[PDB]
């Protein structure tokens, strides 16, 4: 439930710097399937049609 | 009533030293030692050296010698004890100088003939006797003065790194503010000696020095020095704005350097180093620092400050940066990732805010829009922050028109109006035109952030 | 003449210390070991003893010399070798003929051996002399033509008589002084305090470059002459390549290196590598020795010593610049110095404020930082010098992140930062683009518009590139980069392009041992140019991928312009920079 | 290690010193330092323990007038496998050159478990290539610490994210690392490689790479040698 990193303050800024990335990730991520089920609707509506 | 002054105290000129610590020149056999005396030292080689006293004990005092020790000597050292502790010698005229960090001026002029010779310590304003800030100071500096709009009495810190051009924005700042009497008293701490001959020399050049009195404390000069420095930039604010009834806007400069200077004088007594080194009082006197600005209730003057920082590790976990957004109210953040496009200032908005801009952007200040305008334009940067991240993801095509448009409203607010000449003075109905011209690429029913009848008045 | 106490280590305690002064040289023990008074209580003189302690035992006479750390300046210390106090280590081994130090050697730190021709001033007797006037010079060396021998500072008055031009020594009568009647008899050499800077009359500001010679050192984070630097100390090659570069390239009249806490081997590298090196300044290639004195200070001296190196090394640099000369100072591991002040400090019992470091810390680094930067050097003639303070700091976490790296930050004004990830590719100068800085940006746009008008703009454009194509590659890490405009693809082509070729370089290369700045600024105009174009084209509407297809061969051209050689001269290599966008310009309309 | 000064400078041998358990030095150092109740330092371990450092490992290299040298290679235990301790990190400022044994490599069964990535040597650039050796040692040193670099970054990026979204470039690169950890640094007890027979091994490695993306390597070389 945790990584195996050695204390010290540069690997606590590497460790911030990680978790900023994947949030900023899973956001961007997020908004991207957002977009890809949003076209996904519009193909399957397409296909039915 | 000042009177009193015509008195002359003879001084007593100790020559007896016990021995010496470090900065420390511990004495023996005084006769009455006061806590914070200015002390004048007399070394063997004849230069004199001044001092202040950290400890006191029975007939003893640890003097903390200013500019080192290097030279003091137990047998031949006279050590002379002003019965008072600092105080700086205030006048209206004090406005057009440049003090050194003990309060002698360093420009080539006369000393400053007093109006009377205060504490630099000063003493707690009474909340009682304190008023909420209401107009803005205007600055020059466009992406502040619209988006981040600093109150007459707030205290609004600059959020800078090492190599950001702090230095430079405040030198803008001082240039340029005013309203929108007024008198800017400038603190600089640990400065390297290029940037207070930068200071200077700017201050000088473009007649910014006539309503500024400028302090300048070299890196180089001593740390307790730079502790002395602020207190006697904000009792100059102090003793103008309360007693003169003026604004001041005290522009201090690298409060990380101050708080240097306290580590320094705290491990000069034997305090335990608290969180990351500084002390535990930290909190306490940047919170008197700080919160020595301020409106008044009698007094038709007002005190702002801009303490204007450096982030050691780029990061607001620090005690400095903590500490400075706890006393502080609002903060204004400079960006390596804005300084690295070429981008001055380098602030970015989004981090950035004034907590009391509300009442400094109204309607019989600045001009009524401006409040919605800043808001929409915070608003329309973020999206346009999120449609750059985005642009790479998910293709420039598929973004919507809220975020192609976003996106060419983020290059024009970036590149022109964050973009500011060092020397371009922007008033703040300049900075708000340009506002609603970046705005302007949007249609009427986009801007849903701004009131219907401002939007349709000024669109 | 007070008696050994107490010893415990370099500290040595010293009883009968009446009249001592702070930081005074006392000569502790049998052996007369060199030891600053670094604390007093009473009649006890806490000293720090420079050389081996083992042995002292108390009772041992103390001998107070009066003097602070002084340091030996004049002529004979251009070439020479020196420990952490001016000891010279080549006079050592000569006269003790021995690989060892012996303990308290006293061997004279300016040899007076040497017969020194001597050519008198515009001064005669009976003018008014004052502190740092020139009175006189020295033949030195070929590269050092003129060692002008300086009065010392604070000293002044009427010469009661000055000496003819001779072959004289140091230890020979050269001038003399009366001041208030009291004749002072001024040799060839004058001792200096090392902790008190020496005077100047006004510290003017720095504007013309230092060419450091690395690219994107030259470019994107430019030095000036009498600037602090902070290079990252030892992971990255821009430290290694860098001192050698600039003590070859740098146009610098003189240059002292100190090293302090230095590796063993890796000072002898340095004494062993340095007389090799030579420059093309002069007519004839000249040794590096003529225009260097080392300040060497192994890892094994004393902690005391180590910090005495980095004052002793400075106020050398600081004489050289009141002589009128453009100095630069290289620190090696001020790091090892910042470890020596907290090792001290252990010692003397000081409460340690950040990280063990000593509270005062930030103090010391400032009054060392402090004393570079062009100034009128003081005394007739008017003169102006400059020291350029190139200090090292090691990666002590791997990332700037150790209080003497946020103190050096704080109070430097470049700063060249380490980048792990480019050392780990083995990309050199591993320089961090996004945390290194330049402050002396704005000082050097006057010196840019008059010699390069487009370099501050050129260097802005590649920063702009750099940090979008950076925040295009976090996207590009998180989200795989399947879809990019081509204007990105654009951006992040040119930014790795611009890391392969303009940034990187290789220091051992004949071609890219020392980038010029006209060269530089040709890469950067093709560089930009290619880019720009590149940008123009696809707004058109062509497609990348078949434009990358057909200008392979000009990113081949502009990859090979770090290739062109810098011998070849500004007015040829120009010439073919001139062609090599101008058919770069017609390439791109295909 | 006045032993071995005797034995290399008195007697001219070439000897070659094992310091074992440096860091149960600096605990008998910081164990005598603690009962002397002085200014610690860092984790308790002495102030002065750079200086100690300094004077134990600083004996070692060749003097101008006798020839014979003291190889020192003193070992050393990280406590948990921390270059930031202050043992190895004193180590490190003073002493030149490291060779880093990784725990993950010894987990993953590599013998040696080097790690070379923190692994460094101050005077390789110096003592290596250039006829010394051979023509080619230094740069293909440096592609190969290059592409470890890039392989370890590819792998952790492949863990972290698909597989797919990996590049050409890292996907070769995840194979040459497999190929090196398994091939080049794995080496039984008793092998003996000569350093011509590991760098000819150290190119078998390379010619994975088109010769097109060996950007470390200087051209001369490597149209030479691939």
């Amino acid at each position: 439930n945790r990584e195996q990193v050695f204390p010290t303050r540069m690997t606590l800024g590497l460790m911030k710097t990680k978790l900023k990335g994947a949030n900023q990730g899973y956001s961007l991520l997020k908004r991207k399937s957002e977009a890809l089920t949003k076209r996904f609707r519009d193909i399957t509506k397409r296909i039915d049609d | 009533a000042v009177e009193q002054g015509f008195n002359v105290k003879p001084r007593l000129n100790y020559n007896t030293v016990s021995g010496v610590n470090g900065p420390l020149v511990i004495l023996e056999k005084v006769k009455f030692p006061r806590y914070n005396e200015i002390v004048n030292l007399t070394l063997p080689d004849g230069t004199v050296r001044q001092g202040q006293v950290l400890e006191i004990r029975g007939d003893r005092a640890i003097v903390q010698v200013f500019e080192g020790t290097s030279g003091i000597d137990v047998k031949k050292t006279t050590v002379e004890f002003t019965g008072e502790s600092l105080r700086i010698p205030v006048s209206e005229d004090m406005l057009g100088r440049i003090f050194d960090g003990s309060g002698r001026p360093i420009d080539n002029g006369p000393k400053v003939f007093a109006e009377d010779y205060l504490d630099i310590n000063g003493s707690p304003i009474n909340p009682y006797a304190r008023i909420y800030p209401e107009e803005m100071i205007s600055t020059g500096v466009s992406a502040i003065d619209t988006m981040n709009s600093i109150a007459r009495g707030q205290k609004i810190p600059i959020f800078s790194a090492s190599g950001l051009p702090h230095n430079e924005i405040a030198a803008q700042i001082c240039r340029q503010a005013g309203l929108v009497n007024f008198s800017i008293v400038f603190a600089a701490m640990g400065v390297n000696l290029e940037t207070a001959r930068f200071f200077k020399q700017d201050f000088e050049e473009n007649g910014s020095l006539e309503r500024t009195s400028l302090f300048l404390n070299l890196a180089n000069d001593p740390t307790i020095e730079r502790i002395i420095t602020p207190r006697l930039a904000l009792t100059t604010a102090e003793y103008l704005a309360y007693q003169t009834e003026r604004h001041v806007l005290t522009i201090l400069t690298d409060m990380s350097s101050y708080a240097d200077a306290l580590r320094e004088v705290s491990a000069a007594r034997e305090e335990v180093p608290g969180r990351r080194g500084y002390p535990g009082y930290m909190y306490t006197d940047l919170s008197t620092i700080y919160e020595r600005a301020g409106r008044v209730e009698g007094r038709n003057g007002s005190i702002t400050q801009i303490p204007i920082l450096t982030m050691p590790n780029d990061d607001i976990t620090h005690p400095i940066p903590d500490l400075t957004g706890y006393i502080t109210e609002g903060q204004i953040f400079v960006d390596r990732q804005l300084h690295n496009k070429g981008i001055y200032p380098p602030i970015n908005v989004l981090p950035s805010l004034s907590r009391l801009m509300k009442s400094a952007i109204g309607e019989g200040m600045t001009r009524k829009d401006h409040g919605d305008v800043s808001n929409q334009l915070y608003a329309k940067y973020a999206i346009g922050k999120d449609a750059a991240a985005m642009k790479a993801v998910v293709g420039e095509e598929a973004l919507s028109i809220e975020d192609k448009l976003s996106l060419e409203f983020l290059e024009k607010f970036e590149k022109t109006f964050i973009t500011q000449g060092a020397y371009e003075d922007r008033t703040v109905f300049e900075s708000l035109d340009q506002a609603w011209s970046l705005l302007r690429i949007y249609p009427k029913e986009m801007l849903n952030r701004i009131s219907p009848k401002i939007l349709d008045e000024f669109y | 003449y007070g008696a050994i106490y107490s010893v415990s280590g370099p500290v040595v305690i010293a009883e009968n210390m009446i009249g001592c002064a702070m930081y005074e040289l006392v000569k502790v023990g049998h052996d007369n070991l060199v030891g600053e008074v670094i604390r007093i209580d009473g009649d006890k003189a806490t000293i720090q003893v420079y050389e081996e302690t083992a042995g002292l035992t108390v009772g041992d006479p103390v001998l107070r010399t009066g003097k602070p750390l002084s340091v030996e300046l004049g002529p004979g210390l251009m070439e020479t070798i020196y420990d952490g106090i001016q000891r010279p280590l080549k006079a050592i081994k000569e006269e003790s003929q021995s690989i060892y130090i012996p303990r308290g050697i006293d061997t004279p730190a300016l040899d007076r051996t040497i017969k020194w021709q001597f050519t008198p001033g515009k001064f005669q007797v009976g003018d008014h002399i004052s502190g740092g006037d020139i009175y006189g010079s020295v033949f030195e060396n070929s590269l050092i033509s003129s060692h002008k021998i300086l009065l010392p500072p604070r000293s002044r008055g009427t010469i009661t008589w000055i000496a003819p031009a001779g072959e004289y020594t140091l230890d020979e009568k050269i001038l003399e002084v009366e001041f208030d009647g009291k004749k002072s008899d001024f040799t060839l050499y004058h001792t200096w305090p090392v902790r008190v800077p020496r005077p100047v009359t006004e510290k003017l500001s720095a504007d013309y470059p230092l060419l450091t010679g690395q690219r994107v050192l030259d470019a994107l984070f430019p030095c000036v002459q009498g600037g602090t630097t902070c290079i990252p100390g030892a992971f990255g090659c821009g430290k290694t390549v860098i001192s050698q570069s600039l003590s070859k390239y740098s146009n610098s009249d003189a240059i002292i290196y100190v090293g302090c806490g230095e590796r063993g081997n890796e000072m002898a590298e340095v004494l062993m590598e340095f007389p090799e090196l030579y420059t093309e300044m002069s007519g004839t290639k000249e040794p590096i020795m003529k225009r260097t004195t080392l300040v060497a200070n192994t890892s094994n001296m004393p902690v005391a010593a180590r910090e005495a190196s980095i004052y002793t090394g400075i106020t050398l640099a600081e004489y050289f610049r009141d002589q009128g000369k453009n100095v630069s100072m290289i620190a090696d591991s001020s790091s090892r110095w910042a470890e020596a002040l907290r090792e001290i400090s252990g010692r003397l019992g000081e409460m340690p404020a950040d990280q063990g470091f000593p509270a005062y810390l930030g103090a010391k680094l400032a009054s060392f930082y402090e004393r570079a930067g062009k100034a009128v050097a003081l005394g007739s003639p008017d003169r102006t010098g400059s020291v350029s303070i190139v200090a090292a700091v090691s990666p002590a976490g791997g990332d700037f992140s150790d209080p003497v790296t946020t103190a050096t930050l704080g109070i430097t004004q470049v700063f060249w930062g380490l980048d792990k990830k480019l050392a780990q590719r083995k990309h050199f100068p591993s320089i961090n683009t996004s945390v290194s800085y330049s402050k002396y940006t704005n000082v050097l746009n006057k010196f840019y518009d008059s010699n390069y008008p487009e370099f501050p703009v050129l260097r802005d454009r590649m920063k702009e590139i750099l940090s979008n194509a950076e925040e295009l590659e976090q996207v590009v890490q998180l989200v795989g980069k399947s879809a990019l405009s081509d204007s990105d693809k654009i951006t992040l082509d040119v930014a790795t392009l611009i890391k392969e070729d303009f940034l990187q370089q290789n220091g051992y290369s004949t071609y890219d041992a020392f980038c010029p700045i006209w060269k530089t600024f040709d890469m950067m105009r093709a560089f930009i140019s290619y880019h720009d174009e590149a940008q123009k084209a696809v707004a058109n509407g062509a497609n990348w991928s078949k434009l990358a297809d057909s200008t392979g061969d000009v990113k081949h051209a502009v990859s090979s312009s770090k290739f062109f050689e810098p011998s070849r001269g500004e007015k040829e290599v120009h010439g073919e920079f001139e062609k090599l966008l101008s058919t770069m310009q017609e390439r791109f309309a295909e």
